[PDB]
C-alpha cells in the first residue's frame, strides 16, 4: 500500500553535504573500467552501475556519495538524486548488515508467506519495515523477486533462499546470527526447480555436437 | 550425471565479484566510438 | 513541393514533412487541448490530454507528438476523441486539491477551462485525495505542489531555456514529486517564467499573491524599460 | 496437418541444460553442441540468417509475440554513420515468470551465442545485457561465461575465423519492473530514470544512445543459433501454423510439484498441468481458475480452461493471450478477489508514473480493490471500475497500463457473482 | 473608491477585419494608430530530437 | 429564506470565513460589492477591503 519513505532530503548531523565519503583506489579503477564500457561522450550511461558500487562500498548512499558519483561522472547533482530516488534498491537511510527482502506477490502469497513473515516477525521482535536495535538484520517486503516456481522464497544480501519453510527460516537467522553464511538456494533438496518426484523432462543424456545440423552448413 | 548439481560456485560469490570480472574484461573490448564531442552538455 | 497532403474532420490540407498532428489541425483551425506540450519545449507526451482518433484506426494517438502520414484523416470531434479527453480530464481531476477559490488562478487555469470544455461535469471519485509537501525555491516563486499536475513543463523550461538543471521528478507512480530534492532555491534572471508556463496554480508569483483576479484587470501593451532589449 | 501436441522427445529440446544437472561453462556447453558451426553461420551472411528466423516462423517470446524475423529485417536498413547495437532483455519483471533466471544462469553460453548471432544479423556492433539486479549471481555466472567466451576467442576479436568483431556486455538494473519495456530498458541503460519513450521513433531507428537498436527477450536470442544450426522448417514443424516452435512453461500456485519445463508449444493446459506439474492440488476438479501468461494476462475459470491449448491465436480466442508463459492456478479454497488485488497493488507499486492515466488510475484501481476485498462498496460500483479500465487501457505511453487493467477486467468477468455477494454480505454485517 | 471622468475609459469594439476598424474610426472622426496582427511562426518539433545521438537536443530527463 | 440586511460570518473558532476569492463582487448583479485583499500576518488569505453599497445592492 502506502509507502512510508520520503522522497526529500533535510540536512541531518549524520546525513549532509559536508558527510565524509570517498571512493577506494580499486573502485576506482572499477569505475573507471565501467565508464570505458560505454561509448565516448556517453559517459552519464555509468551513474547506476558506480551508484551501486558506492552503496556497496559504504553499504548506504548519503547525499555525499550522492553529489561524489554526480561529479565523477560530471553530471548534474539533480539527475543522480532522481536516479537513486527512482530505483528502489538504492538505500538512502541506513540500513541493517543483513536486509531481509521477502516476497509477498500472488504466486507467493499463494504458497503460504505471511507465516513465514509472522514468523520472521516473532523470531525478531521488529515490525515488517523496522530494524533490529543491535543494526544486524533488516526485514523489508517486496514485490516479484524472479523466484516465483520456488515460492515462498527470500532474499537476503544478493543471496537467494528458496521453498522455505517457517522452521528453514528460524534456522536461515540463527545460522546468520552465529556468524556464518548459509548456503544459497532452494531448500527441501529439490535442486533448482524440477518436479519433486515427477522428472518428466530431460532424463536421457544429451545429444553430442551437430546432432541435427541441416544440409550446407 | 544428472542427480549431481553442478551449480555450486556461486556458492562462493564476494560483492565484488561482477565487477572484478568487469575490470578483467575491460581489456578484451574494441575501441568505443565516438559522438564527436565529450557531453551533450558540452 | 515536398509537401504531402493530410485531412482534418474531411478538409484537406497540405503539410511539410515531419510535421505532428497537432500543428496540422492548428493550420486548420482547432486547438488541440493539451496540458504538457509546450511549442518553444521540447515534446513529452504525459499528460495525454491531446489523445485524437485517426479514422480506421484502433488506437488513438498523441497529438502532440505522433508525425502525420499522407492520407490520414484525423477525426478531432469524433466520440472516441471525446471519450478519452474525459477520461484523461476524471485522471487529472482525481486527485486535484479544492482550491479553487483560494488558488491564485483562479479565472485564469487551463485546468478548469478544458475542464469545463472537454471534461464530464460531475466526479465518481469516492477515494481520499493524497497531499505531498510543499518546497522552497525563492522568493519569487510560490509553491503549492499539491495543484502539480506533475506536466514537467518546468522542468524542461530550467533544463533548456534557463540552463539550469535544478528541477527534476524525485519518486515513483503516484507518489512522485516535482522538486529539487534538496533545501535549493533556483535562481536565474529567467527564474520568473516558469510561473506563466505553469497551467496550475502550483506555481504562483509570490509578490503578487491575493492581490487580484484576471478578470478585474485591465491589459494594457506596453515596453519594458529595464534593459536595452526592449 | 498435426492435430495433437504435448509430446516433445527428449533429445528435442532446445535447452538441455535447463536444471543445471550439466556444467554450464564452456566445456559443459562444448560438450552439448554448443559454439558448433558457428563460423560458418558468421560467414554465410546476415541475410540468410533473417530468412531461417523468418522462415522458423518464429514469434516473440518477450510476451507480445511479435514475428521475430520482421524486427531483425527492420533493423537490416544499410548503414547510416552511428554504431548499430542489440540489446538483450534480461529483466524478468513479471509475477510468475522465471523461465529467463534459469537458461541464464544454466546455459549462458547459449545466450552469448545467439547475441552473437543476432548481431551479426542486424550488423550490430555490439551487445548489452540488462540482467535484473536482483539476479546477482546469475548476473556473475553470465560474466564468467563472457570472459571464458573471450579467452576462447569465441566473442570479441573477431568472434571467429571470420573478420566480424563483436562486444557482449552485461548491464545490471535496481529493482525496477518497468525497465523491462523496451524504452524503459534503453532508458535505463543511458543512466535516466526507467521511463518508456513513445513510439514512433521505434528502436530500430533510434534506440540507445540515439543509434539504431533492437531489444529481444533472452529466450529469443537463445534459441536463434539452434534455428540456424538445425534448420527454419524443423522449428516451423512444431505446433500450429503462425504458433510454430517450442515455449518454455512455468507452473507455480497451488500444484503438487511446481515447475518450470520445455514442452511443444500447442500443449492442453489440463495436459500440462496433469503432465509435468504433478497435477492441481486436490485433484482436477478443486481448480477454480487459472492465469495462463503471467500477471498480466486475464484469468480464466475452469470450464474454458477445460480445452483450451497454449498460443496466441487460440489463448486470444479465450480472451487471454499467451502473455509469457506463465501458468499461476488458483483452487477454491483461496481468495480469489484478494489475488486480484494484490496483482493491483504490484502494479500500483511498479508504475512508473510519467503518464497520468496509468499512475492515478492504476493507484484508483488499487484503492477500489482494496474497498472490494472487505465489500464496503456497492454493486452499482462494479460497472463503474469496468469503465475505469477501459479509460486506462488504450490510452497510456507503455502497456504497463493495459496490463494492470487487464486482470481487473477479468476478475469482473469471470467473478461478478462473487463480489456481489461480498457486498451484500458486508452490508448484512454491518446493516 | 476609483472615480473617473472620461465616458469612453470602458467601450471596446470588436471587427471582423482591420479594414473595417479603420472604416469605422475613419467616419467617426477619431485618430487612430493601427498594430499589425502578431502570428506565433512555425515551429519544427521532433519528439526524436530528444533522444539525440550527438546533437546537444538530448534531453537529461523527461 | 428572507434576504435582509448583509453581514460577514465566521468560523466557531473566531476567524472570519472570507478567502478573498472574490466570486460574490463577480457574480454581483449591480456591482455593489468591491472587494480589495492581500496576505494577512501569519500568511492567511484575507481581504483588507470589503464594502457592499447598500444603495446600488438590489438584494
Ligand atoms: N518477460 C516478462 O517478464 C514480461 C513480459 N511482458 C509481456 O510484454 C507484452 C507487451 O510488451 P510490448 O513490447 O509493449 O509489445 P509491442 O506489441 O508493443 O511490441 C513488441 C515488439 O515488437 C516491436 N514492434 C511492434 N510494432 C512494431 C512496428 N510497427 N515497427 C517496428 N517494430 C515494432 C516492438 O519494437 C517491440 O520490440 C505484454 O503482452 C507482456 O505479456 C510484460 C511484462 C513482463
Ligand atoms: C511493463 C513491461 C515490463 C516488461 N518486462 C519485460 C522483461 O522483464 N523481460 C522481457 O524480456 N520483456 C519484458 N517486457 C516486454 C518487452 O517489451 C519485450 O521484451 C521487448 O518488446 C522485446 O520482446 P521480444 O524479444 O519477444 O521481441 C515488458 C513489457 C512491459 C510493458
Ligand atoms: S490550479 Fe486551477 S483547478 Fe487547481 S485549484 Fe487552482 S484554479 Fe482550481
Ligand atoms: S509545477 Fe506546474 S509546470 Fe511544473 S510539473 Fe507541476 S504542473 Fe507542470
Ligand atoms: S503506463 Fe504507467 S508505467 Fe507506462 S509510461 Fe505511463 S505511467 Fe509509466
Ligand atoms: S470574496 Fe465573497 S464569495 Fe469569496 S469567500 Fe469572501 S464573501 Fe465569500
Ligand atoms: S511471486 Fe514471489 S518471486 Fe515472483
Ligand atoms: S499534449 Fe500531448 S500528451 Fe500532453
Ligand atoms: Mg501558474
Amino acid at each position: 500500500g502506502a509507502g512510508g519513505a520520503l522522497f526529500v532530503h533535510r540536512d541531518t548531523p549524520e546525513n549532509n553535504p559536508d558527510t565524509p565519503f570517498d571512493f577506494t583506489p580499486e573502485n576506482y579503477k572499477r569505475i573507471e573500467a565501467i565508464v570505458k564500457n560505454y561509448p565516448e561522450g556517453h559517459k552519464a550511461a555509468a551513474v547506476l552501475p558506480v551508484l551501486d558500487l558506492a552503496q556497496r562500498q559504504n553499504g548506504w548512499l548519503p547525499i555525499s556519495a550522492m553529489n561524489k558519483v554526480a561529479e565523477i561522472l560530471q553530471v548534474p547533482p539533480m539527475r543522480v538524486y532522481e536516479v537513486a530516488t527512482f530505483y528502489t534498491m538504492y538505500n538512502r537511510k541506513p540500513v541493517g548488515k543483513y536486509h531481509i527482502q521477502v516476497c509477498t506477490t500472488t504466486p507467493c502469497m499463494l504458497r503460504n508467506s505471511d507465516s513465514i513473515l509472522e514468523a520472521i516477525q516473532k523470531k525478531l521482535g521488529i515490525k515488517v519495515g523496522e530494524t533490529t536495535p543491535d543494526k544486524l538484520f533488516t526485514l523489508i517486503e517486496v514485490e516479484c523477486l524472479g523466484a516465483c516456481v520456488n515460492a515462498p522464497m527470500v532474499q537476503i544480501n544478493d543471496n537467494y533462499y528458496e521453498d522455505l519453510t517457517p522452521k528453514d527460516i528460524e534456522e536461515i537467522i540463527d545460522e546468520l546470527k552465529a556468524g556464518k553464511i548459509p548456503k544459497p538456494g532452494p531448500r527441501s533438496g529439490r535442486f533448482s526447480c524440477e518436479p519433486a518426484g515427477g522428472l518428466t523432462s530431460l532424463t536421457e543424456p544429451p545429444k553430442g555436437p551437430g546432432f541435427g545440423v541441416q544440409a550446407g552448413l | 550425471d544428472n542427480s549431481t548439481y553442478r551449480n555450486l560456485q556461486h556458492h562462493e560469490y564476494s560483492t565484488y565479484t561482477f565487477l572484478d570480472l568487469n575490470v578483467e574484461l575491460s581489456k578484451f573490448r574494441m575501441p568505443q566510438p565516438s559522438s564527436g564531442r565529450q557531453s551533450p552538455r558540452h | 513541393s515536398n509537401l504531402i497532403e493530410v485531412f482534418v474532420d474531411g478538409q484537406s490540407v497540405m503539410v511539410e514533412p515531419g510535421t505532428t498532428v497537432l500543428q496540422a489541425c492548428e493550420k486548420v483551425g482547432m486547438q488541440i487541448p493539451r496540458f504538457c506540450y509546450h511549442e518553444r519545449l521540447s515534446v513529452a507526451g504525459n499528460c495525454r490530454m491531446c489523445l485524437v482518433e485517426i479514422e480506421k484506426a484502433p488506437k488513438v494517438v498523441a497529438a502532440c507528438a505522433m508525425p502525420v502520414m499522407k492520407g490520414w484523416n484525423i477525426l478531432t470531434n469524433s466520440e472516441k476523441s471525446k471519450k478519452a479527453r474525459e477520461g484523461v480530464m476524471e485522471f487529472l481531476l482525481a486527485n486535484h486539491p479544492l482550491d479553487c477559490p483560494i488558488c491564485d488562478q483562479g479565472g485564469e487555469c487551463d485546468l478548469q477551462d478544458q475542464s469545463m470544455m472537454f471534461g464530464s461535469d460531475r466526479s465518481r471519485f469516492l477515494e481520499g485525495k493524497r497531499a505531498v509537501e510543499d518546497k522552497n525555491i525563492g522568493p519569487l516563486v510560490k509553491t503549492i505542489m499539491t495543484r502539480c499536475i506533475q506536466c514537467t513543463r518546468c522542468i524542461r523550461f530550467a533544463s533548456e531555456i534557463a540552463g539550469v538543471d535544478d528541477l527534476g521528478t524525485t519518486g515513483r507512480g503516484n507518489d512522485m514529486q516535482v522538486g529539487t530534492y534538496i533545501e535549493k532555491m533556483f535562481m536565474s534572471e529567467l527564474s520568473g517564467n516558469i510561473i506563466d508556463i505553469c497551467p496550475v496554480g502550483a506555481l504562483t508569483s509570490k509578490p503578487y499573491a491575493f492581490t487580484a483576479r484576471p478578470w478585474e484587470t485591465r491589459k494594457t501593451e506596453s515596453i519594458d524599460v529595464m534593459d536595452a532589449v526592449g | 496437418k498435426k492435430t495433437s501436441f504435448g509430446s516433445l522427445k527428449d533429445e528435442d529440446r532446445i535447452f538441455t541444460n535447463l536444471y543445471g544437472r550439466h556444467d554450464w561453462r564452456l566445456k559443459g556447453a562444448q560438450s552439448r553442441g554448443d559454439w558448433y558451426k558457428t563460423k560458418e553461420i558468421l560467414l554465410k551472411g546476415p541475410d540468410w540468417i533473417l530468412g531461417e528466423v523468418k522462415t522458423s516462423g518464429l514469434r516473440g517470446r518477450g510476451g507480445a509475440g511479435f514475428p521475430t524475423g520482421l524486427k531483425w529485417s527492420f533493423m537490416n536498413k544499410p548503414s547510416d554513420g552511428r554504431p548499430k547495437y542489440l540489446v538483450v532483455n534480461a529483466d524478468e519483471g513479471e509475477p510468475g515468470t522465471c523461465k529467463d533466471r534459469e537458461i541464464i544462469r544454466h546455459d549462458p553460453h547459449k545466450l552469448v551465442e545467439g547475441c552473437l548471432v543476432g548481431g551479426r544479423a542486424m550488423g550490430a556492433r555490439a551487445a548489452y545485457i540488462y540482467i535484473r539486479g536482483e539476479f546477482y549471481n546469475e548476473a556473475s555466472n553470465l560474466q564468467v561465461a563472457i570472459r571464458e567466451a573471450y579467452e576462447a576467442g569465441l566473442i570479441g576479436k573477431n568472434a571467429c575465423g571470420s573478420g566480424y568483431d563483436f562486444d557482449v556486455f552485461v548491464v545490471r538494473g535496481a529493482g525496477a519492473y518497468i525497465c523491462g519495456e523496451e524504452t524503459a530498458l534503453i532508458e535505463s541503460i543511458e543512466g535516466k530514470q526507467g521511463k518508456p519513450r513513445l513510439k514512433p521513433p521505434f528502436p530500430a531507428d533510434v534506440g540507445v544512445f540515439g543509434c539504431p537498436t533492437t531489444v529481444a527477450n533472452v529466450e529469443t536470442v537463445a534459441v536463434s543459433p539452434t534455428i540456424c544450426r538445425r534448420g527454419g522448417a524443423w522449428f516451423a514443424s512444431f505446433g500450429r501454423e503462425r504458433n510454430s516452435g517450442t515455449k518454455l512453461f512455468n507452473i507455480s500456485g497451488h500444484v503438487n510439484h511446481p515447475c518450470t519445463v520445455e514442452e511443444e508449444m500447442s500443449v492442453p493446459l489440463k495436459e500440462l498441468i496433469e503432465k509435468h506439474a504433478g497435477g492441481v492440488i486436490g485433484g482436477w476438479d478443486n481448480l477454480l481458475a487459472v492465469i495462463p501468461g503471467g500477471s498480466s494476462t486475464p484469468l480464466i475459470p475452469k470450464s474454458v480452461c477445460e480445452t483450451v491449448l497454449m498460443d496466441f491465436d487460440a489463448l486470444v480466442q479465450a480472451q487471454t493471450g499467451l502473455g509469457t508463459a506463465a501458468v499461476i492456478v488458483m483452487d477454491r479454497s483461496t481468495d480469489i478477489v484478494k489475488a486480484i488485488a494484490r496483482l493491483i497493488e504490484f502494479y500500483k507499486h511498479e508504475s512508473c508514473g510519467q503518464c497520468t492515466p496509468c499512475r492515478e488510475g492504476v493507484d484508483w484501481m488499487n484503492k477500489v480493490m482494496a474497498r472490494f476485498v472487505k465489500g464496503d462498496a456497492r454493486p452499482a460500483e462494479i460497472d463503474s471500475l469496468w469503465e475505469i479500465s477501459k479509460q486506462i487501457e488504450g490510452h497510456t505511453i507503455c502497456a504497463l497500463g493495459d496490463g494492470a487493467a487487464w486482470p481487473v477486467q477479468g476478475l469482473i468477468r469471470h467473478f461478478r457473482p462473487e463480489l456481489e455477494e461480498r457486498m451484500q454480505q458486508f452490508a448484512l454485517q454491518h446493516q | 473608491w476609483s472615480s473617473t471622468a472620461d465616458p469612453l475609459s470602458n467601450l471596446v469594439l470588436t471587427f471582423s477585419t482591420k479594414e473595417d476598424a479603420v472604416a469605422f474610426a475613419e467616419k467617426n472622426g477619431w485618430s487612430f494608430d493601427v498594430e499589425e496582427r502578431k502570428v506565433p511562426k512555425p515551429k519544427s518539433k521532433s519528439y526524436g530530437a530528444n533522444f539525440s545521438w550527438n546533437k546537444r537536443t538530448r534531453v537529461s530527463t523527461k | 429564506r428572507f434576504r435582509g440586511e448583509h453581514a460577514l460570518r465566521r468560523y466557531p473558532s473566531g476567524e472570519e470565513r472570507c478567502i478573498a476569492c472574490k466570486l460574490c463582487e463577480a457574480v454581483c448583479p449591480a456591482q455593489a460589492i468591491t472587494i480589495e485583499a492581500e496576505p494577512r500576518a501569519d500568511g492567511s488569505r484575507r481581504t483588507t477591503r470589503y464594502d457592499i453599497d447598500m444603495t446600488k445592492c438590489i438584494y
